[PDB]
């Protein structure tokens, strides 16, 4: 009977896998059409339509967060696996700059065995672009042995995570009132989690990645290289790599932390050898950032008289613009779900877009920097993942909106303050959104059709009317003087992108100033134009999700539904979902624009080789200064030209890129009948076809119907995105492997 | 409890009742879930034609036919050597005989839907062995046994020919 | 063990082990006989 | 012959193309090790190549002027084995289907609750039907005869 | 209360007396969240298993079948047994019991009556009333689990120190 | 202004009255069901077209049936 947990609220039963949609009140008298079946999948995560107790709902969501865990786990557990059986990684590991890392052999089974390519260090295989090798080198990872623990203690933590969800959904379910300490949350999540994570990580950092990784750019082979125990059973094989551990851990119980300055330094730039960021910098950075965060989690009052009340501090908030202020948010953020998952979705995908710009600005692996393929994927993907979490983010403000918003527990506060003049801030947003657009755009069509017509010296170029982008260059100026003025300890620049001297690895240039003209300003008014405009559309359907002047009672229509009929002129797509829907295509546009900008830029003017004389030359040629400022020059010299590689890559290794070029430019064409079209033909051309099947007596008892509205757009929208993002995803595969 | 006669640590299984084979020996519960009725008459069939493959093993390695194309002691290596042509005759009369024998009604859910037919039960008494029914309850339990190990023979002298390929001796 | 095999029973089950065995059978075939673009016969 | 092709067997071209797959397979074959197992991959890949060009010469197959087996599917018996009998093959197998498909639905149609017996399948009537759809071709022409295959007038019609 | 095993531990509340070779030791009380037959089950195919593995890593030490394959140790006979395909008839035949032994427990679990464990084979007695039974019963699961226990310390001796039977 | 008709299927079951979102249909008295009552539109100059009204008819092929007509800013839900 304890006071946080109920125990066996739940039987461990098979009855209810028995029975499909049991948990809706709908779904559970059976399925009558085709629609049911699709009700049935839509619903299965939204456990607050399953039950009317938030208590059942937050545990719901604990053991779904249990078992994404451990889907987490068992791939990680697959990866080092694979690592440890199916790579090259040794081979890798004694040829970093030679050898192409693959961490997959294909089947030899109908032909496709030529996927497995000449990656090098006799093995065939698909090649990585994951960087899995860079990391596991950067974690002292020698052997494929060790690549096997890894991998058996991923499965283990992996079954730990089923089982300690199935122990707090069926054994011992946290109360509400435990999941509502977000104090004690928030104090554990900041010192133990983050604070202890970074303080472990330092500590291996400097016990097994610093004297391993050490030796490793040293020329030691991994075979002779000690086994990472003997590093901390003997205190003379890390003393003599960095002969500061002679003094033990007296320097820092005496306040003496200058002695470790030997292994915690503060250098800036990379590693000459590997290229990537010094390790020495990287446990300093952890440790800091453990310091700082178990400091960080020493703030709210949890159990003693001591620290903050976040309701103390929201209701103390309050301003002579913004009437009452921040009262109520602590109990809008305490009794809704969806609200902590807007903030955390949105905080998460930004947070994942900045770590996908800081890696390539700052690679922080050896070897990994002048693995262009590795670089283009990770922030690719990176970038992809924050644009769709953000999206998310908004979508589900828009769903505490509709479902969990009190508009009497919210009287006169922020959130009230900024429905009652939704309208300046939709219409302001409008306007700048067509500001950019306008100017961003209409300079580059401007530019195209000066240089269509002849006019060369019409053009928004550098040898034309110049748009220097005088700001970031201020600032790119400003950090490559802070070693020595502002950071008067640093030794280099945080990274050479600000400026600085090209930094080669094997020939092969790993960072170098990105200079910025008139072709970056275009593009980074391009992005800011996409961003307003994806942002308008989610804004506008988290504002207008409750109520409108076109449908004042939009609340009581739900979330997720089509529209409210063809009256009013048509409403169709007024909920806040099809604003989703909208939003998503919108971030698809803008990411799209944002990896391509990535993509050309760095591959006309920072990727390249370096002569032994010192002469640049880039993969591409600087072409981007002066053919990315018009549309035909991203259709010419960018699309048309670094797609060579994914058409002709037929009857080579790199097959399957222009195979999933074709399929996904499939699907991308297949999402427009779901988004051109409407339910009611396909409805009754489904009549005709149960005509025929009647007629043959094969008429299905499960009633055959069309999707449904909302699913059709779903449908569309998914397969757009699919098609899209795979398209880019062969074409960038191809292009960067291939070159 | 009852528990099975056969497997002792298992409950005794059902619908096995009354059959003339009834040792309780069904652990997956095959009767279940299929009509006993026909689980004897494809038990009864696979059994004669077991026999009939084992005793065409044994004469074949040692009779054999004239002709070049009936000359393989070995019966894997003869199915080949003999051709396709034979067999697809053999396939075509079995067929014939398979329709002519069950009066159309060939499927699972065909056969047994009316009733009236004795799992195996096609008649086939030329000789008149079995006109005495107390001797009649003895020869069905022996046709069983022998079409059981005929079927675990079948398989064995054909893998033995696989993995050494000569003959079976 | 009365519901696990109705669960078993269920479409998207059934569905997913005779797409497996759908496959694994024809993979296999195309593995013993490869490159059959004519009937064998 | 048909069509202006020509054997496979006497196709310059089609000898062109197995002498370049088998070069261009062995150049890669060069870059590896002893009897390591790339090498071994690469040399069964060889060995399948050189097997698969042998067969489709010796198949009664017709190459055009790129080297390239051509089917024949104007219905001769002649290159039967390129359409007809895969034909008949594909013809018995989607039948079986469409048939267990058909008694499945008709014969739990006519239980207490047929919608619930098509997400959640009576697994051991499947398998009954099933397995009896071997006989599709004379269950049709048995089914059609009597009339029981074919609705004639509850099929719903719309209003015009 | 006060377990007999651990007196100053809590009984483990699912062993009260009514099981063979039942000290009340459970402390990290496996009982509590399993069900008692299937823990038993499990227990005594252990004790089985790793009597026969002991009794046979010990005597294939010392004999060995006729042929040169089986002239290996038992450390290095299980690289050699699974190419041969030796390995393969236990894995089938093994397989097969434990099919069997799937509906057995599964019966046993859904009511039947069947002692866990008991799968009535008894061609000699041995076993003629129910004391015998019972004392039968306890020497199985404490040379099982002392069986269990030496080739875990066998297994790790010889993998630690390839050395002949004595394991030292 | 759109057109909105009532077919004697009606069954009286109001659903279609306290369906509408600016006050059209009505129920009124009849004889020709068990309730008693028929919906009836006399207010169609407010009607919006939203067809919320047979979206809630359970009668087989609707007893409301709305047809979108000429458009006035009622009818076009304009606030402006
Ligand atoms: C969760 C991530 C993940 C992913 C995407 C894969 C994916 C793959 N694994 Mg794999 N694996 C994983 C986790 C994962 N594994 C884990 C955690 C382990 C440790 C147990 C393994 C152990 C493993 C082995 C030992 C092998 C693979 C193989 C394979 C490949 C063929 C799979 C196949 O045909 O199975 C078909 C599966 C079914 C039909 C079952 C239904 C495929 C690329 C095989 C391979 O690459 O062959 C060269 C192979 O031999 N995996
Ligand atoms: C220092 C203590 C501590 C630590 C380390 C964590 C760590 C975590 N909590 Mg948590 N929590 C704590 C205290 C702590 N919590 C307290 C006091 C409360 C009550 C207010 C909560 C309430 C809480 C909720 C409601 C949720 C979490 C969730 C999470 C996970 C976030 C996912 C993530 O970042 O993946 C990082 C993952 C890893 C680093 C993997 C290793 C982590 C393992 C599992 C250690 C977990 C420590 C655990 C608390 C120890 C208890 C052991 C048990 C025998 C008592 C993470 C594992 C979320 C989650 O994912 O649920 C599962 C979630 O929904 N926590
Ligand atoms: C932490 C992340 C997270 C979490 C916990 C949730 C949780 C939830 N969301 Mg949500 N969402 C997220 C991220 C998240 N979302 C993101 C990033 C977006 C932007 C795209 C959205 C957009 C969104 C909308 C628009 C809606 C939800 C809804 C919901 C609720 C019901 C979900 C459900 O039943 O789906 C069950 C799961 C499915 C139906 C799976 C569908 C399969 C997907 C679409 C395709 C995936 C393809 C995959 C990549 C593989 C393709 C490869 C190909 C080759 C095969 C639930 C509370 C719905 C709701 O009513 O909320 C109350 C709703 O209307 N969310
Ligand atoms: C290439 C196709 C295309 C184009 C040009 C646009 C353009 C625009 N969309 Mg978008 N959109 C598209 C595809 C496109 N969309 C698709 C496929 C979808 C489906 C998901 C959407 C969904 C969508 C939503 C949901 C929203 C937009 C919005 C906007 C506007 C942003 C404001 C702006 O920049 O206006 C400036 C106009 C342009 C940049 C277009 C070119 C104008 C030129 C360069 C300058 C002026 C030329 C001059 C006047 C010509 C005069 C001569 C002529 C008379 C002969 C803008 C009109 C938002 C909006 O309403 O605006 C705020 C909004 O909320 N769109
Ligand atoms: C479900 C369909 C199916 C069928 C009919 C077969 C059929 C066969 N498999 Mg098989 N197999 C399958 C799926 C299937 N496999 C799957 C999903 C895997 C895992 C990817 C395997 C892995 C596998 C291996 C590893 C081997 C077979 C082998 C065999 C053959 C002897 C047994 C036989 C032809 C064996 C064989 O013939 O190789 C000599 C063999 O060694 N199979
Ligand atoms: C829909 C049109 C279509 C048709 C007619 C074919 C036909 C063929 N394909 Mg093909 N294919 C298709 C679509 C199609 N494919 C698509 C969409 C893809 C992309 C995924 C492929 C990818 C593909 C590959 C990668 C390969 C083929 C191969 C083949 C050939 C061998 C078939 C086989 O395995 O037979 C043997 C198997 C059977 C006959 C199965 C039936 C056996 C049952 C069990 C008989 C039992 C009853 C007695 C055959 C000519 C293979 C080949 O050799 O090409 C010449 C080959 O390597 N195809
Ligand atoms: C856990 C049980 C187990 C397992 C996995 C093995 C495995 C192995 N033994 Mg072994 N062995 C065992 C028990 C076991 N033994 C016992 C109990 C004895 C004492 C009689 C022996 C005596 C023995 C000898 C003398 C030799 C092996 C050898 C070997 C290796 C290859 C040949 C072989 O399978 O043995 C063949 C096994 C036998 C000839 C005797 C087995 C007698 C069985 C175990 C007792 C009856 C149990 C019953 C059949 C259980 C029915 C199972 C049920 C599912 C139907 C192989 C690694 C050979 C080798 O390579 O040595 C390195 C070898 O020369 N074993
Ligand atoms: C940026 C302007 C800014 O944030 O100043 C801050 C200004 C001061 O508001 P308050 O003093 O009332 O805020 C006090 C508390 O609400 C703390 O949030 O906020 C506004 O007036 C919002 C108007 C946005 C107008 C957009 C231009
Ligand atoms: C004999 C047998 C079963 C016999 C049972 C008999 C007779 C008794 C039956 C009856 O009493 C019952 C039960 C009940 C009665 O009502 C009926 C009768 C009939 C009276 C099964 C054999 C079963 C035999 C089996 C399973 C053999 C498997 C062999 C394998 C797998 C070999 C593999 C290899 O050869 C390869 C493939 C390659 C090599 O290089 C490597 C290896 C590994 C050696
Ligand atoms: C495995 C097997 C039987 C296994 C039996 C087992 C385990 C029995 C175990 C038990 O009995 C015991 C031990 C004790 C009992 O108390 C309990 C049980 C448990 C009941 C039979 C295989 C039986 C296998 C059989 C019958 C295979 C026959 C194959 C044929 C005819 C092949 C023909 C071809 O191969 C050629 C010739 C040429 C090819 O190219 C074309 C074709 C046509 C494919
Ligand atoms: C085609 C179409 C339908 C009909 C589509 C239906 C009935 C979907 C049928 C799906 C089938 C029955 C299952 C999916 C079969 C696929 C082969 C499985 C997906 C492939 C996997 C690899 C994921 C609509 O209902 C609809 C509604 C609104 C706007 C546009 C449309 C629309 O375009
Ligand atoms: S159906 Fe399509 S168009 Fe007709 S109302 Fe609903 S959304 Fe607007």
């Amino acid at each position: 009977k304890s006071t946080i947990v109920d125990f066996n609220p739940v039987e461990t039963s098979f009855e209810k896998w028995a029975k499909p949609g049991q948990f809706s009140r709908t779904l559970a008298k059976g399925p009558k059409t085709t629609t049911w079946i699709w009700n049935l999948h839509a619903d299965a995560h939204d456990f607050d339509i399953q039950t009317n107790s938030l208590q059942e709902v937050s545990r719901k969501i604990f053991s779904a967060h249990f078992g994404q865990l451990a889907v987490i786990f068992l791939w990680l557990s697959g990866m080092h696996f694979h690592g440890a059986y199916f790579s090259n990684y040794s081979a890798w590991l004694t040829n970093p700059t030679s050898t192409k890392p693959s961490a997959q052999i294909v089947w030899p089974i109908v032909g496709q065995e030529v996927l497995n390519a000449d990656v090098g260090g006799n093995f065939q295989g698909i090649q990585i672009t994951s960087g899995f090798f860079q990391l596991w080198r950067a974690e002292g990872i020698t052997s494929e042995v060790e690549l096997y623990w890894t991998a058996v203690g991923g499965l283990v933590a992996s079954f730990l995570m089923l089982f300690a969800g199935w122990f707090h959904y069926h054994k011992a379910a946290p109360k509400l009132e435990w999941f509502q300490n977000v104090e004690s949350m928030l104090n554990h999540h900041l010192a133990g989690l983050l604070g202890l994570g970074s303080l472990s990580w330092a500590g291996h950092q400097i016990h097994i990645a610093l004297p391993i990784n050490k030796l490793l750019d040293l020329g030691v082979s991994p075979e002779e290289i000690p086994l990472p125990y003997e590093f901390i059973l003997n205190r003379d094989l890390i003393a003599q790599l960095y002969p500061s551990f002679n003094k033990g851990l007296t320097p820092f119980f005496t306040l003496n932390w200058g002695e470790y300055s030997d292994f915690l330094t503060f250098k800036g730039g990379l590693n000459p050898v590997t290229g990537g960021l010094w390790l020495t910098d990287t446990a300093h950075h952890h440790l800091a950032i453990a310091v700082l965060f178990i400091v960080a989690g020493h703030m709210y009052k949890t159990n003693w008289f001591l620290g903050h009340s976040i309701k103390t501090i929201l209701e103390a908030h309050k301003g002579p613009f913004t009437g009452e202020g921040h009262k109520g948010l602590y109990e809008v953020l305490t009794t809704s779900w969806h609200a902590q998952l807007a903030i955390n979705l949105a905080l998460f995908g930004s947070l994942s877009i900045i770590v996908a710009h800081h890696m390539y600005a700052m690679p922080p692996y050896p070897y990994i920097a002048i693995d262009y393929p590795t670089q283009l994927s990770l922030f690719t993907h990176h970038v992809w993942i924050g644009g769709f979490c953000i999206v998310g983010g908004a979508a589900h403000g828009a769903i505490f909106f509709v479902r969990d918003y009190n508009a009497a527990n919210n009287y006169n506060n922020l959130i009230d303050r900024v429905i009652r003049h939704r309208d300046a801030i939709i219409s302001h947003l409008n306007w700048v959104c067509i500001f950019l657009g306008c100017h961003s755009f209409g300079l580059y069509v401007h530019n195209d059709t000066m240089r269509a017509l002849g006019r060369s010296q019409d053009l928004f170029s550098d040898n034309a009317i110049a748009l220097k982008p005088i700001f970031a260059q201020f600032i790119q100026n400003l950090h490559t003087l802070a070693p020595g003025s502002t950071a008067p300890n640093a030794l280099t620049t945080v990274s050479y992108a600000f400026g600085g001297d090209v930094i080669s690895v094997g020939s092969k240039i790993a960072m170098m100033p990105i200079s910025l003209g008139t072709a970056d300003f275009l593009v980074h008014h391009i992005h800011a134009f996409t961003i307003h405009v994806t942002v308008l559309i989610l804004l506008k359907g988290v504002l207008y999700s409750r109520n409108s002047r076109l449908i004042p009672d939009k609340a009581n229509l739900g979330f997720r539904f089509p529209c409210d009929g063809p009256g009013r002129g048509g409403t169709c797509q007024v909920s806040a979902w099809d604003h989703v829907f909208l939003g998503l295509f919108w971030m698809y546009n803008s990411i799209s624009i944002v990896i391509f900008h990535f993509s050309w830029k760095m591959q006309s003017d920072v990727w390249g080789t370096v002569s032994p004389t010192g002469a640049v030359s880039h993969i591409t040629g600087g072409n981007f200064a002066q053919s990315s400022i018009t549309i035909n020059g991203w259709l010419r010299d960018f699309l048309w030209s670094q797609a060579a590689q994914v058409v002709q890559s037929y009857g080579s290794s790199l097959s399957a890129y222009g195979l999933i070029f074709l399929g996904a430019h499939f699907i991308w064409a297949f999402s427009l009948m779901f988004l051109f079209s409407g339910r009611g033909y396909w409805q009754e051309l489904i009549e005709s076809i149960v005509w025929a099947h009647n007629k043959l007596k094969v008429a299905p008892s499960i009633q055959p119907r069309a999707l449904s509205i909302t699913q059709g757009r779903a449908v569309g929208v998914a397969h757009y995105l699919l098609g899209g993002i795979g398209t880019t995803w062969a074409f960038f595969l191809a292009r960067i492997i291939s070159v | 409890k009852v528990f099975s006669k056969s497997v002792p640590f298992l409950l005794k299984p059902a619908g096995l009742d009354g059959m003339v084979g009834d040792v309780g020996f069904d652990p997956l519960g095959f009767a279940t879930f299929i009509d006993i009725r026909w689980l004897r008459e494809a038990e009864l069939k696979n059994g004669r034609v077991a026999m009939l493959a084992f005793l065409g093993f044994i004469v074949q390695e040692f009779i054999r036919l004239p002709g070049d194309l009936y000359s393989e002691p070995n019966g894997v290596k003869a199915f080949f050597q003999v051709g396709p042509q034979p067999l697809l005759q053999i396939f075509l009369f079995c067929g014939f005989l398979e329709f002519n024998m069950h009066k159309g009604k060939l499927t699972q859910v065909d056969m047994f839907e009316d009733g009236k037919r004795e799992p195996g039960n096609f008649g086939f008494d030329p000789l008149g062995f079995g006109k005495d029914p107390a001797k009649r309850e003895r020869y069905a339990l022996a046709e069983l046994k022998n079409g059981r190990l005929a079927m675990i023979a079948i398989g064995g002298l054909v893998h033995h020919a696989l993995v050494t390929g000569h003959a079976t001796f | 063990m009365k519901d696990f095999l109705k669960y078993l029973s269920t479409a998207p089950v059934l569905l997913t082990a005779w797409l497996t065995f759908t496959a694994g059978f024809v993979i296999e075939i195309n593995r013993f006989y490869p490159d059959a673009l004519t009937f064998p016969f | 012959d048909i069509g202006g092709l020509n054997p496979c067997k006497d196709s310059e071209v089609f000898q062109k193309r197995l002498a370049k797959t088998v070069k261009k397979l062995e150049n890669r074959l060069k870059k590896y090790e002893e009897g390591t197992p790339p090498q071994i991959a690469i040399q069964q890949q060889i060995t399948q190549t050189k097997q698969r060009f042998t067969r489709y010469a010796d198949s009664n197959l017709l190459c055009g002027n790129d080297g390239l087996p051509h089917l024949i599917t104007d219905g001769r018996w002649s290159h039967g084995s390129e359409f007809l009998l895969p034909s008949i093959l594909f013809l018995y197998i989607s039948g079986w289907i469409g048939w267990v498909g058909r008694k499945y639905i008709r014969t739990v149609g006519q239980t207490s609750n047929p919608t619930e017996k098509e997400i959640i399948i009576d697994v051991p009537l499947a398998i009954s039907i099933m397995t009896s759809g071997f006989l599709w071709p004379f269950a049709a022409w048995q089914e059609f005869l009597s009339g029981d295959l074919i609705a004639s007038d509850e099929t719903i019609t719309t209003s015009p | 209360e006060k377990s007999k095993a651990v007196p100053f531990l809590p009984r483990p509340a699912a062993l009260d007396g009514s099981v063979v070779g039942d000290v009340g030791f459970d402390p990290v009380g496996f009982t509590s969240w399993l069900p008692l037959s299937y823990l038993q089950e499990a227990e005594i195919k252990h004790c089985r298993i790793a009597m026969l593995a002991t009794l046979g890593w010990i005597v294939a030490d010392f004999v060995h079948l006729p042929g040169a394959v089986h002239e290996v140790s038992s450390l290095a006979a299980h690289d050699v047994a699974v190419k041969s395909g030796a390995l393969a008839q236990i894995l089938i035949w093994t397989s097969i019991a434990e099919a069997i032994s799937v509906i057995a427990i599964s019966q046993m679990l859904e009511g039947s009556g069947r002692q866990p464990g008991d799968f009535k084979f008894d061609p000699l007695n041995f076993a003629k009333d129910e004391k015998s039974l019972k004392k039968m019963q306890l020497s199985e699961l404490k040379n099982g689990r002392l069986a269990m226990l030496a080739f875990s310390g066998i297994v790790t001796q010889a993998a630690l120190t390839g050395h002949a039977f004595p394991y030292m | 202004s759109h057109t909105v008709k009532i077919y004697d299927t009606c069954i009286g079951c109001t659903q279609c009255v306290r369906a509408c979102p600016t006050d059209v249909l009505e129920m009124v008295p009849w004889d020709g069901c068990k309730a008693g009552q028929i919906a009836s539109a006399p207010r169609t100059e407010d009607c919006v077209g939203c067809k919320r009204c047979e979206t809630a008819c359970p009668t087989d092929f609707l007893s409301v049936r709305v047809y979108l007509g000429g458009e006035t800013t009622r009818s076009l839900g304009l606030a402006y």
